């Protein structure tokens, strides 16, 4: 159960690219989480998209021997941290191909130096307690100033010249 | 934005032009002939004139524009449609910044 620096800053950024509507992101692990993906934006209680993007990440992922086993949402208000039916029924859907997948949320009322980790373990997604460097390193590239060349899924569906894995971020923050 | 050159010197030549028939009518009156006609010179000089301050009043008059649409529509996605100006809220994320 460990929180990758590169997933805990693509995620605070998908946050603050698009800081006035509600998110949902991705872990993809091969519990060590490896790798955050920031799919989507807006209103998320719809169907066709998000299961075309499972079903691709799944189709992409075997590739390289990685598999899911993580989601996290930040809805748009600040002072609100509860998991909204969509989460939960994503969460009990990946823990059916998966059965230790654990949900995110972010607080989101500090968003500055935040997790809410959820976890089923055959209960409905009860809370855990807190288990740094990647702090700074999230903090100096936030000012640096680059979420806006961080492309997501909704991007993607729009100007499929992107990619949706990002590794200009990945090496970027591997040289630090 | 050349073709508005192109149209002054169209307008500026038929003026010369004008200018020099007016005279050329005084000389008319003056001598009491009143049987020629004008010289080719000037009726070339206003022709031509007319013809290039067209060519080039057709150019900055405007652009045309497709009355279709949606081609206006193939660019163009749900970020824009979606704000609702008149129905925001700042209780979010931005207000810790
Ligand atoms: C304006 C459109 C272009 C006008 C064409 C033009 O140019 O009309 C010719 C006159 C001649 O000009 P003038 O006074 O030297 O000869 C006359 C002097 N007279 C009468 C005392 C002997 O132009 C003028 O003066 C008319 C002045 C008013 C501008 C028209």
């Amino acid at each position: 159960v460990k929180l990758t620096t590169q997933a805990y800053c693509k995620m605070v950024l998908h946050g603050a690219k698009y800081p006035h509507c509600a998110v949902n992101g991705l872990l993809v692990a091969e519990t060590l989480f490896v790798d955050c993906i920031p799919l989507f934006h807006g209103t998320l209680a719809l169907a066709p998209m998000l299961e075309v993007a499972l079903t691709l990440i799944d189709s992409w992922c075997k590739d390289h021997s990685y598999v899911i086993a993580g989601y996290y949402q930040a809805n748009e208000r600040v002072k609100d941290a509860s998991p909204n039916q969509v989460a939960e029924k994503v969460a009990s859907r990946i823990a059916e191909g998966f059965s230790d997948t654990a949900l995110i949320m972010v607080d989101n009322t500090k968003f500055t130096m935040t997790i809410h980790v959820y976890e089923h373990h055959e209960n409905r997604w009860r809370c855990r307690d807190p288990h740094p460097e990647a702090q700074r390193i999230s903090a100096s590239l936030l000012d640096s100033r680059s979420y806006e060349t961080l492309v997501d899924f909704d991007n993607h569906l729009d100007d499929i010249r992107n990619d949706w894995t990002n590794p200009e971020i990945n090496k970027a923050v591997l040289h630090l | 934005s050349l073709w508005k050159g192109l149209v002054g010197i169209g307008l500026f030549a038929l003026a010369h032009a004008a200018f020099s028939a007016a005279q050329h009518r005084s000389y008319m009156r003056l001598t009491e002939k009143e049987d020629e006609s004008l010289p080719i010179d000037i009726v070339l000089q206003t022709l031509l004139a007319f013809a290039v301050t067209c060519y080039g009043i057709v150019h900055i008059a405007g652009e045309f524009k497709d009355m279709d649409a949606t081609s206006e529509l193939k660019n163009k996605t749900f970020d824009t449609l979606r704000n609702h100006p008149s129905f925001y809220v700042f209780n979010h994320r931005g207000r810790v910044l």
